[PDB]
This record gives structure tokens, C-alpha cells and sequence, in this order.
RNA sequence: UCUGGUGACUAUAGCAAGGAGGUCACACCUGUUCCCAUGCCGAACACAGAAGUUAAGGUCUUUAGCGACGAUGGUAGCCAACUUACGUUCCGCUAGAGUAGAACGUUGCCAGGC
RNA sequence: CUGGGGCGGUCGCCUCCUAAAAGGUAACGGAGGCGCUCAAAGGUUCCCUAGAAUGGUUGGAAAUCAUUCAUAGAGUGUAA
RNA sequence: UUAUUGGAGGUAGAGCACUGUUUGGACGAGGCCGAAUUCAGACAAACUCCGAAUGCCAAUUAAUU
């Protein structure tokens, strides 16, 4: 139940995010209770790795920055062809 | 020995806009050509036979919103 | 054999082949299902003859999924005449299908049985197959 | 079991089909006429500008008095026509609100024809 | 459906041609039209 | 009676609308005429366009698009038509059911399954005319209006 | 000040529930002599009453169960380029619809008695 | 006129799609109409507002209805 | 020709709220089984609760021409 993220920078173009995606990260969001609208960036195999002990729905300690955060998956953009995940979704739990 | 019965059509009338919005019009001028009430008649705008929305006053033209779902066409006399 | 009871024009205007799927690009019905990965035109013979050819392999041993129906049909001038003269007859009906569209779906069998009836359905298809499960993460 | 309708409803419905092609406007301003179960009251609007600028009813208390349910009409019809004969008596265009022409409306229109009121 | 041609009493002259179905209405149509050089309503007749 | 809270939440009997049903005038010149002085003879009105024969809502024999008689009965005339119901109209019935739905003409199914003109008995008559008679209440429910259907006359 | 009367704003203003009234005023109810009415019934409309009643409409409370309003973040398409040709590819531009989170039980104008 | 000519079929006007969110736009491209009717289907004033399922014509499962939903689902002299 | 602002309109997409088409569940309707309302999921040149980019009309001051 622990995962470390890197605050995006603003103003991504689209060849920023493909080459973002051509590695193993994936733009993700963060909003909920006593939080703003902040956007990160975790690894693939990092999430699907700590994704399997809770399951779909499970608390998760993600390290946005400098700060702690019980989040949830609240939606998650997949791509059938590949099998590749493009986009995260994480919702206060608080 | 094919045969055909689909070379029949009538003429295309010219409706739409006749003229923009905050340009500056003469009484008697056209405003809009449709079939129907598509567009509502404003202030100093009177409906023709058929439905056609000409202006009464030498004014600009301003296209604003008639209710929720409905627009409508108003002249102004302040030049 | 698969066609509407009825429609209401029998000449349309060819469906366009490009872009991805719309939708239906999820197994929601059996545990393993064909997914294409390239665009063409599916016709009716050609969707029946994949289904006798899985059924006859499978001995009545599961439930089998079609996710697509000719809803278009295509017309056709016989004995190459001149051209210029109208539209011809209809000659069968269509399906368009994009890349990530599931095409059939088998349950209640071996995961192995599925893998090997899906690849004999696919010899039939004019479309580059690939061999997918009900996915859950 | 059928059920009985309001009658401010309907009513209410009617007025504002008859306000699509009639509204006030300083020099012709609508009297708008409410009649209730007990008093009426009528009142000089502005609808160009949204302001009313007269008031008249059957439960003033210059007017309240034991008549036939009808005579106070005419007099609340004459006490706005003196109110409005002070400023502003011309032409002016009245509204029956939603009710009927005939009845009690009658009387308190014709009470300010018979006053002078051009209209 | 036929022609009619509303006659007048005092003008004498034609300006007023209207229809009507002889198989409806047969019998001759009366209405009040306005004749210019007589300047008022008067009760035109059908020829 | 029954824990009614204050004394105007007592149900009521709404109206009574009944009247002949077919009595088809395309083939019956004065039996419309007939059936309009029966419906006179037991309320005096004159008999409008509608169908006014059932015995509650709507749920019989289709068809549609009729030209029947009709007539309204509401006040004090109601009163009366109930008492000469339980006076000549159970004279020949003498048999109180139960039921609070539909019978003849959401209803809008069906315009058959009547009476066959019980007190109007063939002293005036030339025929037998289904004239079933709707009850109108101001029921909130169809069991307190069989309550009602007992109540102060034949189950 | 209060409830009313008449307006302006896109339902954030709707519907549903669960409540409390109130009788200033509304309503409800009582009639059919009176003007006036049903394609007939005084149901409605109209006039006269107005004894009783808040039961219902109803005004004020509570609830987001509906309905409507919907941040962001992504991408579908597309403009202009470049490349090989385009069931494209890549680089810039504008960036949707669906959906998440959320907001919402309306704000205003004028006249009177109060 | 014409994917050579002939044979056939068409030749004027009205509505939609093709038509690429102003207007305009072709083919022997894809669908339908008109060659009128109406003395009230006109003018003005006033007032009104489908389908489901239960007292059963052994039942066409929609008589001319009670009042729920109507929420306009209709209706418009005529094709869209 | 740009910049700035205002407006008219239903295409590409997407969607199933209407019209038609469709698949699995689900529909009863007769002394024995067949005309269905919901649940989920699809399709549309002559379907639309929605809706871009471009282009188009204009207005203003600026800036080049």
C-alpha cells in the first residue's frame, strides 16, 4: 500500500505525453477531500504491482510530492489494443 | 434495358441570414429567410406572409436568446 | 442467413472503413473471445460459415456469441453491362468492423478447447484475429 | 377519485396569454384588475419601466363598507379614476386580467369610462 | 368550380370576379363589395 | 368513523354518470330517441354524446370511435337515482358484489358486458338497453370504497 | 417588518418525500331568487352568501431519492506544416462528447396594507 | 438528351438526401408529390386540450369511456 | 492580410432522449405454452438530448499593405 509520484509540470504537449507513455509512466490526477486539483505521473509496473493486494478497490498511501494521501481508483482510461493503461484517476478516501 | 425515376427535383430557394449582427440597417430591410418560426421577431421586427422577419426601424441588428431554447432578432434605434 | 426483416432504403451509401471501434471492445458475455486488429467487410456467408465451422468442434459444449449483425446491404450489376444506368439489386448484406472490436465470444468450455475452436473460426475470416480473456484490473 | 383544480391557476394561464400583445407604457399604461373572494384590487402599472404609480381596492379603508358585493367595484373604479385623473388620466389600455369581461370587472370598467378616463 | 363575375347595380362595370362550386352552392351569390365612383358598400349581384 | 382526523376528510360520492350504450342510430332511426326518454324516465336530462354505460371504468369488448348517448347526474337528482336504485334497481338484480376497477366504457378498453334496462320494464319500452352506471367517488382507495359500497346501501 | 399584488433572471428556480402551520389575508364550504351559464350537470362560468373548516390547495421547515447545472485531467476529430504516401506517421494550434469530483431546494424590481 | 447509334425511358413546377455546420453546386445518382380544393378549410371575439391495464358483448386483448399517465405520444384538406 | 470582439449554422466525431434495425436475458396472453416489460450491449446518407476545427457575415479601433 505505498507509491511514489512526480508532479507534472504545466502545459504538456502531445509529444511530451507520448514520450511520457513510450516509457513506463502514466499521466494521472488527484482531487477529493481536503485536496485541490494536483496532476502526478507513477509507473506502470509499480501500480499494477501494489494494485493486486487491494484489489480494484482498496486505500492506497500514494506520496504525491512531499505529502501522504489515502486515495482510491475511481476510473482508468485502458487501451484493448496492447493492453497498456493511459490514464489514472485517484479520488480522496478521506 | 435498366430504366430510371429519379431525375425530378425543384430549385433551391436562398434563405438564411441576410444580415450580421450589429450592422446598421434601413427600415424595410430583410433580416432572415426561413420556413417556420426558426427565428422569433424582436423589438421593431415585424412578420411577413411568409415568415419572413424584416426591420420597421433604421437601427443596428442584435441576435439574442427568447426563453430557454429560442432565438429571436431586435433592432435598436440608437445609432 | 443473418439480414433485417425489414428496412427502409435497400441501397446505402457503403460504410466508411477507418478510425478505431466505436464501442464493444470488452468481453462481457463468455470468458474468451476474438478481437480484430485490422478493418474489412464481413458479410453473412462468411459469418455463418465461421460459426458451423467453431460449433462442429465444440460437439454442442458451450454457448457461442455473435457482437455483429449485416445491418448494411451492398448491391451489385450482373453480367458486367454498360456503365451509367441506375443503381443494380441487392446482392447480400454487410458488417463493417474496426480494429479493437470483439467478433465472437465461447463459454463454459476448456480454456484450451477455446483457444484452439477460435483459431479454426479464424482461417474463415478475411481479418488478422487475436486470441483475448475477460480482463479485471 | 377526480380531483378539483385551482382556480388562480388557470386563471394566472389565461392572463399571460392575453399579456402577449398588451403591456403599458407612460403615456398608455395597463390597469391591472385582481378580483378575489372578497375585495378587488386595481392598480396603474408601467410595464416599459416595471413601476406602478396608482392603488385602489375594495378593502381600503375609504371604501370598505357594507354594500351589495358590488357597489364597492364602482367606487373603487371611481376612487383610482380621481387618484389617476391627478396625473395621467388620458389614453390608457385595460387589462381584465383573466376573468371574464361581464360581472363585477364590468362594473369598475365602466366606473371609470362614466369618470372621464379616455379609454 | 367554376368562374363567377359579381355584376353591380349603379357601376356597370366588372371589377370584383371571385369562385364557388356550382354543385355546392347553385343558386346565385349576394355579398356587399365597394365600388370606387360610388364610394360606398353597396349589395353587388352575381351575373 | 374511521380515525378521519378532521371532519372534511370524510370521502364522498364524487358524481353518477350513466346513459345507453350503442343503441346503434344506423340502423335504429327513433330507438337513439327511445333510449334517450328511457335515461329521461329515470333522471330528467337531455342525453349528450358519450359513453355513460359501465359499471366503473373501462375493460370490455373493443372497438372505438361509437355515437352513443350520455348523461351527468350530481346533486340532489344523485341522491334520488340512489334511492330508486335500491328501490326498482333491486327489484330484479338482488345479488351485491364487490369490485373497484373497470366494466364496460386508465381505461379507454372496452364498451360491452351491462345491464339490460332492469326498471325499465317493457310498460313503455320497445327494447332492453345496456345502461350500466359508473360510480364516481372521492375514494382515496377501492377497498374503503367498498366500505362505502356497504355502507349506508346494498353491499 | 409581514404576507399579498405585478414584473426581471437559463429549472441552481422542477418533481418527489418527511414535516409544521396560518386563518391578517387566501382557500374551502352554503345556495340558485338575482345578471349569466352548460352542446345537460350551477362540474366549470356567474351572482348571492360565507355557517363551519385547515382536511385539501396552501406558506414556512427538512432531505439531494429523482430531474436540471456540471471544474480539472486526459483524447476522438481537426487547421497548418514535414515525411513517406493517407486503413497513415510525426511536430505545432484549437481542443469536444461520455464520464469522475462537485454545486443546487433561486436570486431581483415596484405598490400597498401591514 | 444518350458512357457510339438504335430500342426503351424521360422533357414544366414543389420537398428531402447526396452537399463537405453561410449561400450555391453535377450524373440515365437515391426517395416522394403537383396540373387543386374551401362560402367556411376565410375574418374577428370568446372558451376549451394518444398508448398501457381491472364489474368479462368467450370476449379482436382499441362501443362513443371513468380519470392515472397524458407531455403532447396527437392533430393539421394534400408529399416532405 | 493580421489582431480584438460579436453573431448566424447542425458537418467530423460522439450518443441512444425520438424514428427504424439488432443480440442475449427477461413476456404470458389456453381445457398447456405462443402476441413481453425491464437489465445489459450494438447500428444509421434521408435517427439526434448533444457538438468541434475550419470557412462565412459584420463591427471597431490598432498595425502593416
Amino acid at each position: 500500500a505505498s507509491l511514489k509520484s512526480i508532479i507534472r509540470q504545466g502545459k504538456q504537449t502531445r509529444s511530451d505525453l507520448k514520450q511520457l507513455r513510450k516509457s513506463g509512466k502514466v499521466p494521472a490526477v488527484v482531487y477529493g477531500y481536503g485536496t485541490k486539483n494536483v496532476s502526478v505521473k507513477v509507473d506502470e509496473v509499480e501500480f499494477i504491482k501494489v494494485i493486486r493486494e487491494v484489489g480494484r478497490n482498496g486505500v492506497i498511501e500514494l506520496g504525491v510530492g512531499s505529502k501522504t494521501i489515502k486515495v482510491m481508483v475511481a476510473d482508468y482510461q485502458f487501451d484493448p489494443l496492447k493492453n497498456q493503461i493511459t490514464h489514472i484517476d485517484f479520488l480522496a478516501i478521506n | 434495358v435498366s430504366s430510371t425515376k429519379n431525375g425530378r427535383d425543384s430549385e433551391s430557394k436562398r434563405l438564411g441570414a441576410k444580415r450580421a449582427d450589429g450592422q446598421f440597417v434601413t427600415g424595410g430591410s430583410i433580416l432572415y429567410r426561413q420556413r417556420g418560426t426558426k427565428i422569433y421577431p424582436g423589438e421593431n421586427v415585424g412578420r411577413g406572409g411568409d415568415d419572413t422577419l424584416f426591420a420597421k426601424i433604421d437601427g443596428v441588428v442584435k441576435f439574442e436568446r427568447k426563453g430557454r431554447d429560442k432565438k429571436q432578432v431586435s433592432v435598436y434605434a440608437v445609432a | 442467413m443473418l439480414l433485417p426483416k425489414r428496412v427502409k432504403y435497400r441501397r446505402q451509401h457503403r460504410p466508411k472503413t477507418t478510425g478505431r471501434s466505436k464501442g464493444g471492445n470488452y468481453v462481457t458475455f463468455g470468458e474468451f473471445g476474438l478481437q480484430a486488429t485490422t478493418t474489412s467487410w464481413i458479410t453473412s456467408r462468411q459469418i455463418e460459415s465461421a460459426r458451423i465451422a467453431m460449433t462442429r468442434y465444440m460437439k454442442r459444449g458451450g454457448k457461442v456469441w455473435i457482437k455483429i449483425f449485416p445491418h448494411t446491404p451492398y448491391t451489385k450489376k450482373p453480367l458486367e453491362v454498360r456503365m451509367g444506368a441506375g443503381k443494380g439489386a441487392v446482392e447480400g448484406w454487410i458488417a463493417v468492423v474496426k480494429p479493437g472490436r470483439i467478433l465472437f465470444e465461447v463459454a463454459g468450455v476448456s480454456e484450451e478447447v477455446a483457444r484452439e475452436a477460435l483459431r479454426l473460426a479464424s482461417h474463415k475470416l478475411p481479418v488478422k484475429t487475436k486470441f483475448v480473456k475477460r480482463e479485471e484490473l | 377519485m377526480i380531483s378539483k383544480i385551482d382556480k388562480n391557476k388557470v386563471r394566472l394561464k389565461r392572463h399571460a396569454r392575453v399579456r402577449t400583445n398588451l403591456s403599458g407604457t407612460a403615456e398608455k399604461p395597463r390597469l391591472n384588475v385582481y378580483r378575489s373572494n372578497k375585495h378587488i384590487y386595481a392598480q396603474i402599472i408601467d410595464d416599459n419601466k416595471g413601476v406602478t404609480l396608482a392603488q385602489a381596492s375594495s378593502k381600503d379603508s375609504d371604501i370598505a363598507t357594507t354594500a351589495t358585493k358590488v357597489e364597492l367595484a364602482t367606487k373603487v373604479g371611481e376612487a383610482i379614476a380621481k387618484k389617476a385623473a391627478d396625473k395621467g388620466i388620458k389614453e390608457i389600455v385595460f387589462d381584465r386580467g383573466g376573468y371574464l369581461y361581464h360581472g363585477r370587472v364590468k362594473a369598475l370598467a365602466e366606473a371609470a369610462r362614466e369618470s372621464g378616463l379616455e379609454f | 368550380r367554376v368562374n363567377v363575375t359579381l355584376a353591380c347595380t349603379e357601376c356597370g362595370d366588372r371589377n370584383y370576379i371571385t369562385t364557388k362550386n356550382k354543385r355546392n352552392n347553385p343558386e346565385r351569390i349576394e355579398m356587399k363589395k365597394y365600388c370606387p365612383r360610388l364610394n360606398k358598400y353597396t349589395l353587388h349581384r352575381e351575373t | 368513523k374511521f380515525n378521519y382526523s378532521s371532519v372534511m376528510e370524510v370521502p364522498k360520492i364524487d358524481k353518477i354518470v350513466v346513459n345507453m350504450g350503442v343503441g346503434d342510430a344506423v340502423q335504429n332511426s327513433k330507438v337513439l330517441d327511445n333510449a334517450v326518454e328511457e335515461l329521461e324516465l329515470i333522471t330528467g336530462q337531455k342525453p349528450l354524446v358519450t359513453k355513460a354505460k359501465k359499471s366503473i371504468a373501462t375493460f370490455r369488448l373493443r372497438e372505438g370511435m361509437p355515437i352513443g348517448a350520455k348523461v351527468t347526474l350530481r346533486g340532489e337528482r344523485m341522491y334520488e337515482f340512489l334511492d330508486k336504485l335500491i328501490s326498482v334497481s333491486l327489484p330484479r338484480v338482488r345479488d351485491f358484489q364487490g369490485v373497484s376497477k373497470k366494466a364496460f366504457d386508465n381505461y379507454t378498453l372496452g364498451v360491452k358486458e351491462q345491464l339490460i334496462f332492469p326498471e325499465i320494464d317493457y310498460d313503455k319500452v320497445s327494447k332492453v338497453r345496456g345502461m350500466d352506471i359508473v360510480i364516481v367517488t372521492t375514494a382515496n382507495t377501492d377497498e374503503e370504497a367498498r366500505e362505502l359500497l356497504a355502507n349506508f346501501g346494498m353491499p
